[PDB]
């Protein structure tokens, strides 16, 4: 899932 | 984050069909072609119109004579007054022009002054008729 | 954090609240007094430090109570129940330490693991830890599962796991001091090179990363704000709301354009009404003037009616050139309010081939991340495990992510070359069958008292069943099986005789043409001491490259690395090798996500242990016997290495407490 991302991690649609 | 321009109403026009997407886009592609090249119709009509006032108005301009303005009433300025009270009415200021040294005020003193004797209740009522 | 406050965060628990889990195991402190319950949590918070300090050895309860200060030390009962609870489920006690009291003399109870997969060893250890018989049946010739490293020579090259994603409160911290690991960080720093071969500039891989967040974040208020998660009597995809998300921009550009140049037709339109007015009076002067001219032509002296007509002519031309000039005058504003909007015009794409091929680059970065296109991610629930996400950098371990299963395996009974086939659970037990891989014909049977499957979720989507389960499993467990998503991402591994690229950055992009191509060698990594170049293929690629041999794939590989670099520093690969995990029978695909129609609840019917019926009429409902782990089983954890681990801690303490009892529950 997003938790996945290492390169670019994706921020939108995330809570900070 | 910075919330794109996201409204209800937007959302289903572009989903309603497979290419509804497509179908307002593409409406919109047509529009601004209309408008755009209206634009350039109009930038040539006004383009016409510009050339035809080549020069401007300077052939045309008189020098505006400056002199003083006096008190007194030569019979000229009396008889200049009603026949341009006979074509203006009560604009005052253009009568003070056409007299040419009489200020906007004994203008109007001119009107009751003189009232009886130059009969100006007959002259503006002739130019009302008109 | 730091003190008693990190132990609890290190081990993924509030510090200051009890949790449902404690809740059942301590219904008594939970629904008691709020002083007991700041008792019970120190108690708790305390012990998971002297555990996570030294993880090398067993603590054991006399060693908790020892180094208890008092009030706390005071009460034995808690802190044995405290750390008993803590034991059984794997929250102190896990992974390889050396055990202070030995393993029980006789066993009790036998399980069956199916995989030796993480899952699976994780499983295995905690039970043979408490006491039972554990045997694992593993149809591979190695204990990876999907955690697969290829070595030759020196190098060395994981095609399956590689990353912790960082070890803030990371299980998998707490293996790695255990264990022999070398782990190393990843600069964060990763350029992009478009299909040309020469990188983004700056400029425009800001504009577009920062626009693709934007998009993402729209996305994330159409699910949750606007609520749009139906279209067409199907569940929106994170792709079809990416769509709709485009399309609304694009939208906006063009009533952006449309506005504005509607504000030019409107001025333009005053101008030619002004226009009109200028001729207008350019042709009353002319004809006044022309008048003017023949009323001076009587020469004075002349009667005073003439006179006027001389004068008269003179205010009324004057006037009308008073009039012209103030409309000249005004011409001249909007003559300049003219050349002001025509300067400044809005935008004139939403985006370009360059920009939306750069943008492309970021979804395959998310279909990567998901291992499948964004066309079969649930638009609601695709990102719904995100609040568990670690803290600190990513890691590589760079002796091979393959040196973690094969520790972990370490003293256990492990069957290779042995494909289960088919799983039979009945009221008094277990058969499982399985055959040897390498000559079919020779047939195994195994008794338990329960099974736990730990089987890839791809692997029981099978159709027809790779394994059959005897009685079949219940329609509430086969649709989540079909609901949940198995996706697939490969990777090719170039090793050579010599560092060409930048030695002091670990990755970088490569930017596909197409929308096709996105996921197409799109991401390299340089990580391991050797030279050693790998690349991924995510996205609808991933499927795709499997059909293609490895030489042509290898060759688009090395293209797009000549284009970056230069076709002359770019030598022949000594060693290559290309994934092909969806091919592979006992993976059957990547890792899982949260397809379309399903949630992160699915996650948990997964892992929901199965009940087989009496065997006698009336006889009384049994003990479950059909357990489940994996990564597809982790509803907080998905997809992810120290999710398997986790899921495989939490059935072994199931089990142990349906077959062993909690006395920790009094
Ligand atoms: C390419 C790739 C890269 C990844 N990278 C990362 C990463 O960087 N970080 C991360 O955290 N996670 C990563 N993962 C995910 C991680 O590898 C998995 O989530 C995890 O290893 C799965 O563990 P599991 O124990 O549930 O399944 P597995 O590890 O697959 O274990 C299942 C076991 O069952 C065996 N088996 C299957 N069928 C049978 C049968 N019929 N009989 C007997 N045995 C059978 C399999 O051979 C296997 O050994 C990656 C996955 C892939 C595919």
């Amino acid at each position: 899932a997003r938790t996945m991302q290492t390169a670019r991690k994706s921020t939108g649609g995330k809570a900070p | 984050p910075k919330g794109m321009f996201l409204s209800q109403e937007d959302v289903e026009a572009v989903s309603a069909n497979a290419t509804a997407a497509t179908t307002v886009l593409r409406q919109l592609d047509m529009e601004l072609v209309s408008v755009k090249r209206q634009i350039q119709n109009i930038k040539q009509t006004n383009s016409a119109l510009k050339e035809k006032l080549d020069g401007g108005i300077e052939p045309y301009r008189l020098p505006e004579v400056i002199q003083k303005c006096n008190a007194r009433w030569t019979t000229e300025e009396q008889l200049l007054a009603v026949q341009a009270i006979r074509k203006y009415g009560r604009d005052f200021q253009a009568i003070s022009d056409v007299i040419g040294n009489k200020s906007v005020v004994q203008v109007k003193n001119f009107f009751v002054n003189y009232r009886r004797r130059f009969n100006i209740d007959e002259v503006l009522q002739e130019w009302e008729a008109e | 954090p730091s003190g008693v406050e990190g132990a609890a965060f290190q081990s993924r628990l509030p510090h200051d609240r009890m949790t449902s889990q404690e809740a059942a195991c301590f219904p008594d402190i939970i629904s008691g007094p709020q002083q007991t319950q700041k008792v019970f949590l120190f108690i708790r918070n305390r012990t998971l430090q002297l555990w996570l300090d030294n993880p090398k050895i067993q603590l054991t309860f006399e060693a908790t109570l020892q180094q208890l200060e008092a009030p706390y030390n005071s009460d034995t009962v808690l802190v044995h129940r405290v750390h008993s609870y803590l034991e059984r489920h794997g929250l102190i006690n896990f992974g390889i330490y050396k055990r202070i009291k030995p393993l029980p003399t006789k066993k009790t109870g036998k399980v069956i693991i199916i995989g030796s997969g993480v899952s699976g060893l994780a499983a295995a250890r905690q039970l043979q830890s408490f006491g039972m018989d554990v045997t694992l049946l593993e149809a591979r010739d190695r204990v990876g599962g999907r955690v697969a490293t290829f070595r030759k020579g020196n190098y060395v090259a994981d095609l399956g796991a590689m990353v912790v994603t960082g070890l803030g409160g990371n299980p998998m911290a707490v293996v790695s001091k255990q264990v022999n690991m070398e782990l190393a960080k990843i600069k964060q720093k990763c350029p992009l090179y478009e299909a040309n071969g020469q990188a983004v500039p700056k400029e425009k891989d800001e504009m577009v990363e920062q626009e693709f967040n934007r998009l993402l974040e729209a996305t994330s208020k159409l699910s949750h704000q606007l609520d749009f998660n139906v279209l067409n009597n199907k569940p929106v995809s994170l792709g079809q709301a990416l769509e709709v998300v485009i399309q609304l921009q694009e939208k906006h550009v063009k009533d952006e354009q449309i506005e504005h140049w509607k504000k030019i037709v409107k001025t333009q339109e005053e101008l030619k009404e002004l226009l009109n007015k200028m001729v207008n009076l350019k042709e009353k002067i002319k004809e006044l003037h022309q008048q003017y001219k023949e009323a001076s032509e009587v020469k004075p002296p002349r009667d005073i009616t003439a006179e006027f007509l001389v004068k008269s002519k003179h205010r009324d031309l004057t006037a009308l050139c008073k009039e012209y000039d103030e409309l000249a005058e005004t011409q001249g504003k909007l003559e300049e309010k003219l050349q002001e909007l025509e300067a400044n015009p809005p935008s004139d794409v939403y985006l370009s081939s360059r920009d939306r091929q750069i943008l492309d680059w970021h979804f395959a970065n998310l279909e990567f991340a998901n291992a499948t296109p964004l066309s079969t991610l649930s638009l609601k629930h695709w990102d719904q495990d995100d609040d568990f996400e670690f803290t600190g950098s990513h890691l590589t371990v760079r002796n091979g992510y393959s040196c973690v299963p094969v520790a972990l395996a370490e003293g256990l009974d492990i069957k290779l070359n042995t494909a289960v086939r088919q799983v039979r659970y009945t009221a008094s037990g277990c058969e499982v069958i399985a055959v040897n891989t390498r000559s079919t014909s020779q047939t195994f049977i195994y008794k338990c008292d329960a099974v736990l499957c730990t089987l890839p979720l791809g692997v029981l989507k099978q159709q027809p069943p790779a394994v059959q389960f005897v009685p079949p499993l219940p329609e509430w467990k086969t649709s989540a099986v079909q609901r949940m998503g198995f996706g697939n991402l490969n990777k090719v591994v170039l090793c050579f005789d010599r560092v060409f690229w930048d030695p002091s950055v670990n990755l970088f992009g490569h930017v596909g043409s197409t929308t096709a191509s996105r996921g197409e060698l799109f991401l390299f990594w340089n990580l391991y001491k050797a030279p050693i170049l790998l690349a991924l293929v995510a996205g609808e690629a991933a499927g795709i490259m499997e059909n293609i041999s490895d030489d042509v794939i290898v060759g688009r590989c090395l293209a797009i690395l000549k284009g970056i670099f230069g076709s002359s520093a770019v030598p022949q690969p000594k060693e290559t090798v290309v994934s092909r995990w969806r091919a592979d029978p006992w993976a059957r695909g990547s890792y899982s996500y949260v397809a379309a129609g399903s949630s992160g609840n699915d996650y948990d019917l997964m892992a929901q242990p199965i009940t087989p019926g009496p065997s006698i009429p009336g006889a009384p409902q049994p003990i479950p016997r059909l357990f489940f782990a994996g990564e597809h089983t982790i509803r907080n954890y998905p997809a992810t290495v120290h999710g398997a681990l986790l899921s495989g801690l939490r059935e072994a303490g199931r089990i142990a407490d349906q077959f062993l009892g909690a006395m920790y529950t009094l």
